RNA sequence: UGGAGAGUUUGAUCCUGGCUCAGGGUGAACGCUGGCGGCGUGCCUAAGACAUGCAAGUCGUGCGGGCCGCGGGGUUUUACUCCGUGGUCAGCGGCGGACGGGUGAGUAACGCGUGGGUGACCUACCCGGAAGAGGGGGACAACCCGGGGAAACUCGGGCUAAUCCCCCAUGUGGACCCGCCCCUUGGGGUGUGUCCAAAGGGCUUUGCCCGCUUCCGGAUGGGCCCGCGUCCCAUCAGCUAGUUGGUGGGGUAAUGGCCCACCAAGGCGACGACGGGUAGCCGGUCUGAGAGGAUGGCCGGCCACAGGGGCACUGAGACACGGGCCCCACUCCUACGGGAGGCAGCAGUUAGGAAUCUUCCGCAAUGGGCGCAAGCCUGACGGAGCGACGCCGCUUGGAGGAAGAAGCCCUUCGGGGUGUAAACUCCUGAACCCGGGACGAAACCCCCGACGAGGGGACUGACGGUACCGGGGUAAUAGCGCCGGCCAACUCCGUGCCAGCAGCCGCGGUAAUACGGAGGGCGCGAGCGUUACCCGGAUUCACUGGGCGUAAAGGGCGUGUAGGCGGCCUGGGGCGUCCCAUGUGAA
């Protein structure tokens, strides 16, 4: 509910390639290709600058579209965020990182935020069988996350640790791939946790 | 519309007209006592602040008054006779008096 | 607007009793209604939400006047007509501000029953006929 | 006060509930009317500002 | 009377009680005078009790009264116990 | 711990009684300026020694009237008439505005 | 670990200055849409009036009567009268109605917040203890009888009991006036004169338990008074006559003109008395970088009141919401003689208002009261319902699928948007159904044990067949506001200063990027716009953080009262100031 539609729509308005799909985006037709321009039959218009609330309006959707918490759901994140003891801008990236919708993708259980929000969300993947139905819980650091038992042979799950055959994910987490389950070791950092999105100008258009 | 605790006021009553009929002898004996002090008879009124100490410190047993006020009625009583029998008034030892 | 109304009674002889339960075809009366006013239909809770037939709307027109017997009325029929023209669904005339003579509009065609015996009889003002006035095009 | 709107539907004797407000170019008008009280009905054809103006969803044929 | 009671400091459906003690003639969510104790029911927590040992001895030694889960709630607590 | 605070006498007008003022200094909660204020504080002079005058310490006790609280429990110094001028010219200062 | 700015006077510019907007919040409301749970909240206006139901009663280990059951004698278990055991009715008496619940009308005040004082006080049921439980008498409700009254009920002649009252012996103890000693405000003992104690009941019959009186102490709850702070107005500048102070007396637990008689001219105030308007206060809440500003929604503490006002009794504690008396206004019944009276307790009705909700279930858990207990009442409370009132969380699918299908819009006619959007292969399947069933609950109660200490055993769920668990199983809701600048996002058609938009600048005069419609895009999402209020923006009351030659501003000038201050050096006080530990700033 957090956002049902045309979702490479906000690509070509988004600017650089987003990875939302998966098996679409990965291959050469995330629409990005051959249609680079924003959508509607307006699309390439003049050469008009951007104002600067523009900019860093872009910026909240490069920070917001992707993850897909919505805003009413991320300024209380935004809060706490501001709330801990720390650069703000690199806390509230893993703070958001500490999540089942991206623990358990950057895990590498989905091909998208969309299984991964869909399939934690109907209560498959577990942990350590208090199984849970909600992609809002807060990831402890050093949590082992496992499918479940039933889900281990589905005609889903078997394509959707395909890709990830022993992929080597970075440090923030870890995986067994012949045990079907991993474990999120410790919050990730600002730049070795490389999404595209700029740190700066976030903070100065939230606290206004 | 009907209570059951009406009776309140038929202890209020019946205790009133015991209570009112017992606050008269403190002030009405310590007054008449405290006039024959003035007459300059003090063996009467010795006679009289017996039977009315009888009537406050035995009245302090109940809930009419057993305070610090209940010494005090009879202390203003034994108190304020004890200065006027002095100009010729002869202070003998009845009841009342300790010296 | 969906509410909890029910507190069903009914007039008896001589007096009134409450029943806890009501059925089809049973008719009675009803307290905690808050605004639904009659010609309207109320339906349950999960009900298809149908509404009724006899919704009587006609379109009739009278040339009438009256004749409020003084010349100092004119306060007195502007302030009763305002609480008497509500219960008549036909309440527009377009009295030309000019002189006396407080027209009511026709909607029985005989609605002296519904206006003027409604004023003399319940609101207590004395009224005669009147006459209207033509205009040339 | 003013009414908004294409139109109204308002009697002698009618009850107009209020708003507030001002209107800019009138000198002596600081109240709005909100369409849609009983006795002061919305603007038929009228989608876009639709519940500012107070009327329910348009019906398909 | 000053005694010890259950004073309810929880929300809906998840009780947590207060043991303490103040007058008897407040109510449930009155100004105590002093906490001594604390319980949750629903046995979730391992922490559920802590009753001073020597505070309880002073408030029953000045003459408290506890009620039925006064009674049973410090009797866990155990006070009573010397032998 | 009763306060302990001393007062200067600017009037002995009516018997039994001296009308002392106590100065003060305490900052605006505010603007922040230690400022100087007064208020009077009727004490009771049992044994007559403090004239018209004087600067007086201050004990508060049980109160005997309406506005009286204070006594006085001892004298620092004594014969600063200037300060009581600082005083009565105010006394002598309001009447200049009026109808 | 903390601060945005812009639009706007002008041909154009700078400065000052006014207005508006972008943000957040509400006991909020209106319009549109609308699916599920969890947790908080729900007459702000008429403190206007209320039909009806419920919210404070309890005790047969206190006492005497009426009615039944069965315990029975000249029993036809009509048994009427011996007998007698448990319910029911009412009464004497004890405790609780001062606890809890609701409202802020009034009060600008020691009313409230903060810290103390009492040598000027109380504390019953709580606990630690020094003693006791021995005499006699009396009447009143209840029944015996009569009268009055339509009635509610009321008036007279006797009866006995109680833990009701009165009079005694006992007086370790306490109290009173004078004189004594360490402190001087009424606080501790000694001495004599006097006064004050009670009450019994139950069982297994003193083995014990429940109760009572004098007094000491410790907790707890209160009373009184003080230092500080406590809205605005000077177009409110004098106010006050028990008012200011003493003496003596009365009343309260206790100081106090709390009240009274005499004596005297006193008392307060430009540091804002008095008068008028407004307002319950605080911990808190919202906004703000901070200082500040607004406010007292829920909960907790205190104050005021229970239709307005006045008054007292009982009671330790009231000048007492469901206690008492009188006046005023209002409702109801009447056999038109007299009564019941007060939902600002819960739910509900009506007036007013845009606005505010169930005459829902229950003592299952706490708590309050009674009883030794068994148990009783609890509209306090524990829970559901109603209303997206606010927040939190979730669903209205997912992977692939074209140089662009059909429908719709624009085009300079190639094409572009809608757009992976849709249908299709596969999967999970919210809803829906079947079965199971909870923490919240072990205590009160008995048994062993030395009636304590300790161990063991037994009963109980409104929520609720609900949250939840195991399966089967259907892809299955979406709208709102804006698109000239502030501030995110534009093409066409019609309208031609008309219809209209509008927070400001201001547009619409045949191409309107400002109106209405179609499409598209933007922001939010079961929510979105609008209104009213508050803060910030606003340094636009500037203490941090402003000026006074020309934007608003130096009194026309001087003396001078109060006040604010104030040259150099030395010494003291440690009042202001700083530092350390503690009480406290509750929850
Ligand atoms: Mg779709
Ligand atoms: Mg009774
Ligand atoms: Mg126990
Ligand atoms: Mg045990
Ligand atoms: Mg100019
Ligand atoms: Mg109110
Ligand atoms: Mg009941
Ligand atoms: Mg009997
Ligand atoms: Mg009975
Ligand atoms: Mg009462
Ligand atoms: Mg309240
Ligand atoms: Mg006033
Ligand atoms: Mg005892
Ligand atoms: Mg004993
Ligand atoms: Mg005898
Ligand atoms: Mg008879
Ligand atoms: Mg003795
Ligand atoms: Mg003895
Ligand atoms: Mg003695
Ligand atoms: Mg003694
Ligand atoms: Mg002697
Ligand atoms: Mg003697
Ligand atoms: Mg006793
Ligand atoms: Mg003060
Ligand atoms: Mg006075
Ligand atoms: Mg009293
Ligand atoms: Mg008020
Ligand atoms: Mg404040
Ligand atoms: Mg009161
Ligand atoms: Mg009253
Ligand atoms: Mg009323
Ligand atoms: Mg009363
Ligand atoms: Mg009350
Ligand atoms: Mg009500
Ligand atoms: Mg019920
Ligand atoms: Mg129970
Ligand atoms: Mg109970
Ligand atoms: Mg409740
Ligand atoms: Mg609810
Ligand atoms: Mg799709
Ligand atoms: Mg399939
Ligand atoms: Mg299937
Ligand atoms: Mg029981
Ligand atoms: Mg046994
Ligand atoms: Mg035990
Ligand atoms: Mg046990
Ligand atoms: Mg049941
Ligand atoms: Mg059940
Ligand atoms: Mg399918
Ligand atoms: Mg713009
Ligand atoms: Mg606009
Ligand atoms: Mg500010
Ligand atoms: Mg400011
Ligand atoms: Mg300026
Ligand atoms: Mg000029
Ligand atoms: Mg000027
Ligand atoms: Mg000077
Ligand atoms: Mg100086
Ligand atoms: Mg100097
Ligand atoms: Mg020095
Ligand atoms: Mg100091
Ligand atoms: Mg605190
Ligand atoms: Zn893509």
């Amino acid at each position: 509910g957090r956002y049902i539609g045309p979702v490479c729509r906000l690509c070509r308005r988004e600017g650089v390639k987003l990875y939302l799909k998966g098996e679409r985006c990965y291959s050469p037709k995330c629409a990005m290709e051959r249609r680079p321009y924003p959508p509607g039959q307006h699309g390439q218009k003049r050469a008009r600058r951007p104002s600067d609330y523009a900019v860093r309006l872009r910026e909240k959707q490069k920070l917001r579209r992707i993850y897909g918490i919505s805003e009413r759901q991320f300024r209380n994140l935004f809060e706490e965020a501001s709330k801990k003891k720390g650069v703000t801008g690199s806390v509230f990236l893993g703070l958001l990182e500490s999540r089942l919708d991206n623990v358990v993708y950057r895990l590498g259980f989905a091909v998208s935020r969309r299984q991964a929000r869909q399939l934690v969300r109907h209560g498959h993947i577990t942990v350590n069988g208090r199984r849970v139905d909600l992609p809002s819980y807060r990831v402890r650091p050093g949590d082992e996350i496992a499918v479940a038992e039933k889900s281990r042979n589905l005609e889903l799950i078997r394509q959707n640790l395909e890709a990830m055959k022993g992929r080597k994910v970075g440090p923030w987490l870890s995986l067994d791939v012949e045990g079907m389950k991993g474990k999120f070791l410790r919050l990730p950092d600002r730049e070795d946790l490389a999404l595209p999105v700029n740190e700066q100008l976030v903070i100065e258009f939230y606290s206004r | 519309r009907n209570l059951s605790a009406l009776k309140r006021h038929r202890q209020s009553l019946k205790r009133r007209l015991r209570n009112k009929a017992k606050k008269s002898a403190i002030k009405t004996l310590s007054k008449k006592a405290i006039q024959l002090a003035q007459e300059g008879k003090a063996e009467e009124a010795l006679k009289i602040m017996r039977k009315a100490e009888s009537l406050i410190d035995k009245a302090a047993k109940g809930s009419t008054l057993h305070k610090n006020a209940a010494a005090r009625r009879k202390s203003r009583l034994m108190r304020k006779v004890r200065q006027l029998l002095e100009a010729a008034g002869a202070p003998l030892i009845g009841g009342g008096l300790s010296a | 607007r969906k509410e909890r109304v029910a507190r069903l009674l009914r007039m008896h002889a001589n007096h009134r009793e409450e029943v806890e339960e009501l059925k089809a075809g049973d008719l009675g009366a009803v307290v905690g209604l808050k605004e639904t006013i009659t010609g309207d239909t109320l339906v349950g809770e999960d009900a298809p939400r149908v509404i009724l037939e006899s919704i009587e709307v006609p379109e009739p027109v009278i040339d009438v006047a009256i004749e409020p017997k003084t010349k100092a009325d004119q306060e007195k029929l502007s302030q009763a007509l305002a609480r008497l023209a509500e219960e008549d669904p036909t309440f527009r005339v377009s009295t030309h501000p000019e002189t006396g003579q407080t027209i009511i509009s026709g909607m029985g065609e005989l609605h002296l029953e519904i206006i003027v015996d409604r004023l003399k009889r319940e609101f207590k003002v004395d009224a005669n006929v009147g006459k209207p006035q033509v205009a040339y095009r | 006060a003013y009414i908004p709107g294409e139109g109204h539907n308002l009697q002698e004797h009618s009850v107009v509930l209020i708003r507030g407000g001002r209107v800019k170019d009138l000198p002596g008008v600081r109240y709005h009317i909100v369409r849609g009280v009983y006795d002061a009905a919305g603007v038929k054809d009228r989608k876009k500002s639709r519940s500012k103006y107070g009327t329910k969803k348009p019906k398909e044929a | 009377m000053v005694k010890i009671r259950l004073a309810r400091f929880g929300s809906k459906h998840n009780p947590h009680y207060r043991i303490v003690v103040t007058d008897a003639r407040r109510k449930r969510d009155g100004k105590y005078i002093e906490k001594i104790g604390y319980y949750d029911p629903r046995k979730t927590t391992p922490d559920w009790l802590k009753v001073d040992v020597e505070r309880a001895r002073y408030w029953l030694s000045v003459g408290a009264q506890p009620t039925d889960t006064a009674r049973r709630l410090l009797r866990q607590a155990g006070v009573f116990r010397q032998e | 711990p009763k306060k302990v605070l001393t007062g200067v006498v600017v009037s002995d007008k009516m018997q039994k009684t001296v009308t002392v003022l106590v100065e003060r200094q305490f900052p605006h909660p505010l603007y922040g300026k230690v400022i100087k204020r007064s208020k009077k504080y009727l004490a009771h002079d049992p044994e007559e020694k403090y004239k018209l005058g004087d600067v007086v310490e201050i004990i508060e006790s049980r109160p005997i009237s309406k506005r009286k609280r204070f006594r006085v429990l001892r004298l620092v110094e004594s014969g600063r008439m200037d300060l009581v001028e600082k005083y009565l010219i105010r006394r002598q200062n309001y009447e200049s505005l009026s109808k």
